[PDB]
C-alpha cells in the first residue's frame, strides 16, 4: 500500500494569506493524486483531481502542483470559507489512500485559559457516581494539556476529555475534562486537582478543591 | 445536477449488519465508478472498495474483506454499502464517491451517513448542575449531562435568554453511553443573586429536565 | 434485274452492287448491251467467256488435322478443333457457311492445385485429408492417366487488427492466450509445386497445421490471385485443364477491405511470391476485386472451384454468378467428401462447350447453328451442356461482309472457351476485278489521253471531278 | 462467435 | 461546366506523406477561407510514420503550407493499478479531417491501445483517435470514444460483445450544423461498425491531457447486435448529415455499410438516436455499395436528396462478360414520411477499373442556375487511367444523366486523382463556388476555381 504523508497537520494563518498544503506519498504516483476540502462539519468538495485541474466550479484561487512523489496544494489569498480541513488521495495504486489531513486555523493573539473545578453533585452522590469537572475556556493556541491529581499524584484513568471548534466570535478554543470514579474510591482520597499546561504560562494553571472542606 | 443522496444515520447493536444505500441523482448509476470511504477522527479517511454499478464488479481493500460488501442495483439507480458483524471500530461516517472526467478520481462526493454502534437502549440523560467550590468579576457555572443514548441533545440556559458566554462541549461516546457538559460565565453579581437554570431536552426519549444551579 | 438498272461505271461498281452481278469487259460489245448483269445474260450476247468477270465466295480449308482419340502421350499432337485453319473468300454484301467440330478428349492432362484455408476455423478439417492425395489420384486415374497435384495454403493479411499483435509471445504463437500452440500467421505460402508423385502431396498435407487471426473473413483471394498469376511457380502445364481447388468455412475479404488494415495501394495482378514461397505484398496491397480475378483465371485459363462448407455455399455460389465459369461444391462439414466434389466439379467444367470470337473485323458478322444432342441442330446457338466427357458437337458458321473493307485481308479466331486449340479463319475480301491490273492510265482511247482505260471502259483519270470530266 | 473459430 | 481547368493551383506536402489523402475547407474567425489537408503518413519525430495535418491559406499561387502541430509521443499512465498505453506509431493522424466554426477535427483511425494488469492485458487494438485544433487560439484537445480498460479474458466471458477495441473511430467523421462530432468506426463491435458523437463543446471542457480515460457524459455511441446480416459490414466506412425527417430541429446521419449482409452492401439512414429511418441494399455483391456517401438537394424541392457510390460495380457487357467500372445511385427524397423508394437515377463508369463513384462531393450551385451540383471522382478513370473527376449538374427531375464537365487528372499516374474532393465552398471569393481534389499518390491538392458561365 501507497503510504501518504501530509503535512502539515494544522496551519495557524491570516485572511487574505497565501498557504500551501504539501504531500509525500511512499512511491512516484505521476500526478496521479486529488485534493479535497471538507468544511466544518459538512462533507467533502472536491478541488484537484490529476495533479493540477481544477474540479467544475472551484474558486481559481485554488490550484496543485508538484510531481513524482511530492505534490502542494495552494490556495492564494485566503477567504474565510477557505477555514477547513483538506486532504490528498492517491489513486495511481489500489488500495487508494488518503493523507493524514491539514486544518486551516485562523490565527491570533495568544490567550491562557480560564480555569473553573467542580467536584460531584448531591444528585450525582447519591446515586453511586463522583464526576469531576474541569473547564478551560478560551485559550489559544489550541494546542493544550490537562493532567489530573489526587492527592499529589498523577491520575489517567476515568478521564474523559471534549473539545470545542475554534469559536466563531473570538477565535479561542475550550476544553471540558471529566474525571469519573464511583462514589466508593472518591471518599478514598481528599485534594482533586486540575492542572493546564500552555504556552501562554511556564508554570501550569492549578485549581483543586478538598473533600468535604468548604 | 449530479449529486449522491445517501441513506439517514444508523444505529446499530453490535454483531448486528447494516446496509447504507446511495442513490444517484441527475444522472445514472452506471455511468462510472462508484466508491466508498470510511471516516473517523482519529484513524481519518479509508478506501473500502468500488464497483462499477454497468456490471457489478467490485475492488476492496483487503482490510474490508470479509466486512464490506459492495453492491448495486441500476433498476433504482442506487449502490450499497454492507457492513457485517459490527463493532466499535466500525463506528464512523460513510461516504459514496464517483469521478467527474477522469476514470480513476474522486470528485463528488455524498453528505454521508453515519453508523453508531453501541449495545444501548434508549436511555435519556441524567443532568447533574455543577456549582462552583467556595471571588472575582465572573463566575462560570456548568451542567453535565450523563449516560443518555442516542444522540443528540440540545442544551440551553435560561430557556436562550443567556445567549453568550457558553460553552456547550461535543459529546463522547464512553461504554455505549454519551457524557456532555456545557459552562456559562456570567458576572458575580448575576449568580446566585439571580436564577441560572440548565435545560436540556432529548428527543429520542421524548424527556426534557431543568436543573437550576444552586450554591453548595 | 438490279445489275442494269444503275447505270454503273466501272467493273469495280458493278461487283458492288451485288454478288449476283457480273461484269463483261469484252471490247466487242454491242454498244447498246450493258456490261453489268447477270453472267447468264451476259453470255447469250456472245460475251467472250474468258472477258467475264465474275468472283464466287468460297471456304477453303487449309488445315485439317483429325480429331484425337485419347489426350495423352504427345501434348502437341492433340487435336480438339477441326479444322484448324480455314481460308475465306468473300465479295461485296456476300457470306458464305463453313462448319467446325469441338471434341472433349477423353484422357486428357489435368493440373489440380488445391489452396486451402489453415485458419484457426479451420482447425477439425486438416485432419480429414492426411492423405487426399492418394485417394484423389486412385479416383482420377480413371478419367485421366496424367495428373499433377499442388498445395497452398493461406490465413489473412499478417498486419493488425486481422492480426494479434500482443504480448510479443502471440505473434509467434497467436494460440497463446489459449493454452496451445499453433503457427505465426501468413498471407498465402505456396507449399508444393504441382507434380505426379502424388505421395509428396499427402506427405506435405501431414506436415501442415493451422494458424490463427482476429476477423472471420479470411485472405484467400490474396491467394486465388497469386496461384493463377505465379505461373512458374505453381507449375501449371500449358497442355492441361486447370483447377484451382479453394477450400475455405467462412466468408472472404474482398477489395477495399484492406483500408482496415491501412492498406488502399489497388491489387496490381502480378507475382510476389518469391523464393521463400510466401506473398511479399500481403502487407502493402489491398485485395483483389472479383473483376481483376476473373481478368487473371480467363487469362491464364483457370477454372476456380470454390469447395466450401455449408454454412457459406450460398455466398460462394453467389460469387460464382459473378465469376462466369467458376464452380461451386459443398464440402461435407469436415472436408470428408472433398475427393468426390472435385471429381464432380471437373465433370460440369467439361460438360460446356461455348464458342467465342476473337479479333473479328467492324464488317463482318457471324450468325451459329448448334449440333449438340443426337445432331439435333440449333438455330442461332453457339454453346453446348450436357456434354460428356468423348462427346462431339459441331458448329455451322455463316459469315457476312457488310460492304467492301479498306482492307482485304484480315483474320480472325473462332475457339472453344478453356480449350487451347481454336480455328483460324483467313478472310480475304475479293472486291476487285482481274482486269483492273492491265488497265491503262492516260490511254489514247479516253479523251485523247484524259483518261483511263479499265475492263473495257474509260474512267475518270486521278485529280479529275464529275463523272464524265 | 464473429471471429475466426470454428 | 464552369470549373477552370486551365488555371489550377496546386499545394504539395512532404515525399510519401500521402498529403491529399482528406482535406476540407476551413473558415477562420474572420471568415478567411483555408483549405485543412490531412496527410496521414507524414514523418514524427521518432522518424516513423506517424501521420500530420497542414493548414493552407489561398494562394492562387499555391506552394507549401504551414504545419498544424499534434502531440505525436506515445503516452503511458499507471493509474487504479492498470497501465494504460497509446500508440501512436502508423496511427494514420489525418486519414480523415473536417472542419467545422473555428475548429479542426483531424482523425488517426489506427492510433492503437493496450492496458496492462500484471500478467492480463485488454489486447493492443486500433481503437482510433480524433485530435481537435483551434488553430487561432492555440487550444487543443483529443476524443477517443473506443478506449476501455476491460481485461481480455471478461470479452472472451461475454462472447465479445460491445467489443470497441477495434473502432478505428475518425476513419469517417463528420460535423453537424449544431456542432455536433460524429465518427464512422467501422471496426467496433467486431466489425458490425459504430457511430460515436459528442459535442465538439463537450469534447474541449471535458478533455485534460494525461487522463487518457475520461468520461464525456453527453457523448451517444449506436448499439452492437447479434443480427449476423450486419457481421463484418463496416458500418461507418462513410458517414454524411441531412434532414430527411421533416423536423428541421433534428440531424440525421447518414452511414455506408459497404460489406453489409455478406457483402451486399448498404446505407442507412438514422435519427440521432441510432433509430432507422431507411435502409438501402447493394445491387451486386462486393461492389462496395456504400464506400461514399453524399448528401445535397439537387432537384431544387428544398428536400435534401443521397447519392451512393459503389466504386466496384461490375457492369454487364455484350457475350455476358462483367465490366468492373463503379456506380452511382441518386435518391431523391419525397415530400412527406414516404419511403425513398427505387433510385431515380444511375450513373455508370466506363474505364475499366477506373472506380467510377470512389468519391461524391456536393459542388453547391456551381453554374448559379437554381439547382445543386456534383462531383463525382473515377481515381483510376479516364482514357489513360491516370484519375478523372466529372460534374453533373442538377434539374428539376434530379440530375443530368452525362457530365457537363470532365476534369482529368493534371498528376501522373498512381496519384489516386479524386480520391479525395471538396466543393461548395467559394475560396476566392468571386460569387461562385470552387472544387478542390486531393491526390494523395502524388502528395498534392488541386484547386479548381469556379468562373462566370462562358
Ligand atoms: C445469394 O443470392 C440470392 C439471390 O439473389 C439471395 O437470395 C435473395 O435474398 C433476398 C433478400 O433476402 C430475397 O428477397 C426477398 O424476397 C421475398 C419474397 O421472395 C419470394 O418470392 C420470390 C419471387 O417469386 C422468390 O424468389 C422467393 O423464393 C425464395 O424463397 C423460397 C422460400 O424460402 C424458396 O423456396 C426459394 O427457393 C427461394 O429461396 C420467395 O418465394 C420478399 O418477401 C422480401 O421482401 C422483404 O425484404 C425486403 C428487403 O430485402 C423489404 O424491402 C420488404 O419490405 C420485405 O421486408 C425480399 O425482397 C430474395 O427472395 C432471395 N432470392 C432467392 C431466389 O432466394 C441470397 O440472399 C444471397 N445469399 C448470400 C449469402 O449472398
Ligand atoms: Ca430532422
Ligand atoms: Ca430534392
Ligand atoms: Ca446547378
Ligand atoms: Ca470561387
Ligand atoms: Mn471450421
Ligand atoms: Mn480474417
Ligand atoms: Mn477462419
Amino acid at each position: 500500500d501507497i503510504l501518504m504523508t501530509q503535512s502539515p497537520s494544522s496551519m495557524s494563518v491570516s485572511l487574505g494569506d497565501t498557504v500551501s498544503i504539501t504531500c509525500h506519498a511512499s512511491q512516484g504516483i505521476s500526478s496521479n493524486i486529488g485534493w479535497l476540502q471538507q468544511k466544518p462539519g459538512k462533507s467533502f468538495m472536491g478541488l484537484i483531481y490529476y495533479g493540477t485541474n481544477l474540479v467544475d466550479g472551484v474558486p481559481s484561487r485554488f490550484s496543485g502542483s508538484g510531481s513524482g512523489a511530492d505534490y502542494s496544494l495552494t490556495i492564494s489569498s485566503l477567504d474565510s470559507e477557505d477555514f477547513a480541513d483538506y486532504y490528498c488521495v492517491q489513486y495511481a495504486q489500489l488500495p487508494y489512500t488518503f493523507g493524514g489531513g491539514t486544518k486551516l486555523e485562523i490565527k491570533r493573539a495568544d490567550a491562557a485559559p480560564t480555569v473553573s473545578i467542580f467536584p460531584p453533585s448531591s444528585e450525582q452522590l447519591t446515586s453511586g457516581g463522583a464526576s469531576v469537572v474541569c473547564f478551560l475556556n478560551n485559550f489559544y493556541p489550541k494546542d493544550i494539556n490537562v493532567k489530573w491529581k489526587i492527592d499529589g499524584s498523577e491520575r489517567q484513568n476515568g478521564v474523559l476529555n471534549s473539545w470545542t471548534d475554534q469559536d466563531s466570535k473570538d477565535s479561542t478554543y475550550s476544553m471540558s475534562s471529566t474525571l469519573t470514579l464511583t462514589k466508593d474510591e472518591y471518599e478514598r482520597h481528599n485534594s482533586y486537582t486540575c492542572e493546564a499546561t500552555h504556552k501562554t504560562s511556564t508554570s501550569p494553571i492549578v485549581k483543586s478543591f478538598n473533600r468535604n472542606e468548604c | 445536477e449530479v449529486q449522491l443522496q445517501q441513506s439517514g444515520a444508523e444505529l446499530v447493536k453490535p454483531g448486528a449488519s447494516v446496509k447504507l444505500s446511495c442513490t444517484a441523482s441527475g444522472f445514472n448509476i452506471k455511468d462510472t465508478y462508484v466508491h466508498w470511504v470510511k471516516q473517523r477522527p482519529e484513524q481519518g479517511l479509508e478506501w473500502i472498495g468500488r464497483i462499477d454499478p454497468a456490471n457489478g464488479y467490485t475492488k476492496y481493500d483487503p482490510k474490508f474483506q470479509g466486512k464490506a460488501t459492495i453492491t448495486a442495483d441500476t433498476s433504482s439507480n442506487t449502490a450499497y454499502l454492507q457492513l457485517s458483524s459490527l463493532t466499535s471500530e466500525d463506528t464512523a461516517v460513510y461516504y459514496c464517491v464517483r469521478p467527474l472526467y477522469d476514470y480513476y478520481a474522486m470528485d463528488y462526493w455524498g453528505q454521508g451517513t453515519s453508523v453508531t454502534v453501541s449495545s444501548a437502549k434508549t436511555t435519556a440523560p441524567s443532568v447533574y448542575p455543577l456549582a462552583p467550590v467556595c471571588t472575582g468579576s465572573s463566575v462560570t457555572l456548568g451542567c453535565l449531562v450523563k449516560g443518555y443514548f442516542p444522540e443528540p441533545v440540545t442544551l440551553t440556559w435560561n430557556s436562550g435568554s443567556l445567549s453568550s458566554g457558553v460553552h456547550t462541549f461535543p459529546a463522547v461516546l464512553q461504554s455505549d453511553l454519551y457524557t456532555l457538559s456545557s459552562s456559562v460565565t456570567v458576572t458575580s453579581s448575576t449568580w446566585p443573586s439571580q436564577s441560572i437554570t440548565c435545560n436540556v431536552a432529548h428527543p429520542a426519549s421524548s424527556t426534557k429536565v431543568d436543573k437550576k444551579i444552586e450554591p453548595r | 434485274n438490279i445489275c442494269t438498272t444503275r447505270g454503273v461505271s466501272s467493273c469495280q461498281q458493278c461487283l458492288a452492287v451485288s454478288p449476283m452481278c457480273a461484269w463483261c469487259s469484252d471490247e466487242a460489245l454491242p454498244l447498246g448491251s450493258p456490261r453489268c448483269d447477270l453472267k447468264e445474260n451476259l453470255l447469250k450476247d456472245n460475251c467472250a467467256p474468258e472477258s467475264i468477270e465474275f468472283p464466287v465466295s468460297e471456304a477453303r480449308v487449309l488445315e485439317d488435322r483429325p480429331l484425337s482419340d485419347k489426350g495423352s502421350g504427345d501434348s502437341s499432337q492433340v487435336t480438339q478443333v477441326s479444322p484448324q485453319r480455314i481460308a475465306l473468300r468473300l465479295r461485296p454484301d456476300d457470306s458464305k457457311n463453313f462448319s467446325i467440330q469441338v471434341r472433349q478428349v477423353e484422357d486428357y492432362p489435368v493440373d489440380i492445385y488445391y489452396l486451402m484455408d489453415l485458419s484457426y476455423s479451420m482447425k477439425d478439417d486438416l485432419w480429414s485429408i492426411q492423405n487426399l492425395g492418394t485417394k484423389l489420384a486412385t479416383q482420377m486415374r480413371k478419367l485421366t492417366s496424367n495428373l499433377r497435384i499442388g498445395f497452398g495454403a493461406f490465413v489473412d493479411k499478417p498486419v493488425s487488427p486481422y492480426m494479434y499483435i500482443s504480448p510479443p509471445e502471440a505473434l509467434e504463437n497467436p494460440c497463446y492466450d489459449m493454452k496451445t500452440t499453433c503457427l505465426p500467421m501468413f498471407g498465402y505460402k505456396h507449399v508444393l509445386t504441382l507434380t505426379d508423385q502424388v505421395t509428396r502431396f499427402n506427405e506435405e498435407v501431414k506436415k501442415q497445421s493451422v494458424s490463427r487471426n482476429r476477423d472471420a473473413p479470411e485472405g484467400g483471394f490474396d491467394a486465388i490471385m497469386q496461384a493463377t498469376v505465379c505461373d512458374e511457380k505453381i507449375g501449371w502445364r500449358n497442355d492441361a485443364s486447370h483447377l484451382l481447388v479453394f477450400t475455405t468455412d467462412a466468408k472472404t475479404h474482398i477489395a477495399l477491405d484492406g483500408r482496415l488494415a491501412g492498406i488502399v495501394q489497388p491489387n496490381d495482378g502480378q507475382c510476389h511470391v518469391g523464393s521463400d514461397n510466401h506473398y511479399s505484398a500481403s502487407t502493402t496491397m489491398d485485395y483483389p476485386s472479383l473483376g481483376l480475378m476473373t481478368e487473371k483465371l480467363s487469362q491464364k485459363n483457370i477454372n476456380l472451384i470454390f469447395a466450401v462448407t455449408e454454412n457459406v455455399v450460398n455466398l460462394y455460389q453467389n460469387y460464382s454468378e459473378l465469376i462466369p465459369g467458376t464452380t461451386v461444391g459443398v464440402l461435407s462439414m469436415d472436408s470428408s467428401n472433398v475427393l468426390q466434389l472435385i471429381v464432380d466439379a471437373y465433370g460440369k467444367i467439361r460438360s460446356k462447350v461455348e464458342l467465342e470470337v476473337r479479333d473479328l473485323p467492324e464488317e463482318l458478322s457471324l450468325s451459329f447453328n448448334a449440333t449438340c444432342l443426337n445432331n439435333e441442330v440449333i438455330p442461332g446457338l453457339k454453346s453446348c451442356m450436357g456434354l460428356k466427357i468423348g462427346d462431339t458437337v459441331s458448329f455451322s458458321i455463316e459469315a457476312k461482309v457488310r460492304g467492301c473493307p479498306q482492307e482485304k485481308e484480315k483474320s480472325f479466331t473462332i475457339k472453344p472457351v478453356g480449350f487451347k486449340d481454336s480455328l483460324i479463319v483467313q478472310v480475304t475480301f475479293d472486291c476487285d476485278c482481274a482486269c483492273q491490273a492491265q488497265a491503262e492510265p492516260n490511254s489514247h482511247r479516253c479523251n485523247n489521253g484524259n483518261g483511263t482505260f479499265e475492263c473495257g471502259v474509260c474512267r475518270c483519270g486521278p485529280g479529275w471531278l464529275g463523272s464524265q470530266c | 462467435g464473429r471471429g475466426d473459430s470454428p | 461546366l464552369n470549373l477552370d481547368p486551365v488555371q489550377l493551383t496546386f499545394y504539395a506536402g512532404p515525399n510519401g506523406s500521402q498529403f491529399g489523402f482528406s482535406l476540407d475547407f476551413h473558415k477562420d474567425s474572420h471568415g478567411r477561407v483555408a483549405i485543412v489537408v490531412g496527410a496521414p503518413r507524414t514523418l514524427g519525430p521518432s522518424q516513423e510514420e506517424t501521420g500530420g495535418v497542414f493548414l493552407c491559406p489561398w494562394r492562387a499561387e499555391g506552394g507549401q503550407c504551414p504545419s498544424l502541430l499534434f502531440d505525436l509521443r506515445d503516452e503511458t499512465r499507471n493509474v487504479g493499478s492498470q497501465t494504460l498505453q497509446t500508440f501512436k506509431a502508423r496511427q494514420g493522424l489525418g486519414a480523415s479531417v473536417v472542419s467545422w466554426s473555428d475548429v479542426i477535427v483531424a482523425c488517426a483511425p489506427w492510433q492503437h491501445w493496450n492496458v496492462l494488469e500484471k500478467t492480463e492485458e485488454a489486447e493492443k487494438t486500433p481503437v482510433g483517435s480524433c485530435f481537435l485544433a483551434q488553430p487561432e487560439s492555440g487550444r487543443r484537445a483529443e476524443y477517443s470514444p473506443c478506449r476501455g480498460n476491460t481485461l481480455s479474458r471478461i470479452y472472451v466471458e461475454n462472447d465479445f460483445s460491445w467489443d470497441k477495441r477495434y473502432c478505428e473511430a475518425g476513419f469517417s467523421s463528420v460535423v453537424t450544423q449544431a456542432g455536433e462530432l460524429v465518427l464512422g468506426a467501422p471496426g467496433g463491435y467486431y466489425f458490425l461498425g459504430l457511430l460515436a458523437q459528442a459535442p465538439v463543446a463537450d469534447i474541449f471542457s471535458s478533455y485534460r491531457p494525461g487522463i487518457l480515460l475520461w468520461h464525456v457524459s453527453s457523448q451517444s455511441l449506436s448499439f452492437d447486435s447479434s443480427n449476423p446480416e450486419y457481421f463484418d459490414g463496416y458500418w461507418g466506412y462513410s458517414v454524411a448529415v441531412g434532414e430527411f425527417d421533416g423536423d428541421l430541429n433534428t440531424t440525421e446521419y447518414v452511414v455506408g455499410a459497404p460489406t453489409w449482409s455478406w457483402t451486399l452492401g448498404a446505407v442507412e439512414i438514422l435519427d440521432s438516436y441510432y433509430q432507422r429511418l431507411h435502409r438501402l441494399r447493394g445491387e451486386q455483391m462486393a461492389s462496395y455499395f456504400g464506400h461514399s456517401v453524399a448528401v445535397t438537394d439537387v432537384n431544387g424541392d428544398g428536400r435534401h436528396d443521397l447519392l451512393v457510390g459503389a466504386p466496384l460495380y461490375m457492369e454487364s457487357r455484350a457475350d455476358r462478360k462483367l465490366a468492373e467500372v463503379g456506380r452511382v445511385y441518386l435518391f431523391l427524397q419525397p415530400r412527406g414520411p414516404h419511403a425513398l423508394g427505387a433510385p431515380s437515377l444511375l450513373l455508370t463508369g466506363t474505364q475499366l477499373y477506373g472506380r467510377f463513384g470512389s468519391a461524391i462531393a456536393p459542388l453547391g450551385d456551381l453554374d448559379r442556375d437554381g439547382y445543386n451540383d456534383i462531383a463525382v471522382a473515377a481515381p483510376y478513370g479516364g482514357p489513360s487511367g491516370r484519375g478523372q473527376v466529372l460534374v453533373f449538374l442538377g434539374q428539376s427531375e434530379g440530375l443530368r444523366s452525362r457530365p457537363s464537365q470532365v476534369l482529368d487528372s493534371p498528376f501522373p499516374t498512381g496519384s489516386a486523382f479524386g480520391f479525395s474532393l471538396r466543393g461548395a465552398v467559394d475560396i476566392d471569393d468571386n460569387g461562385y463556388p470552387d472544387l478542390i481534389v486531393g491526390a494523395y499518390g502524388a502528395n498534392q491538392v488541386a484547386v479548381y476555381r469556379a468562373q462566370p458561365v462562358v
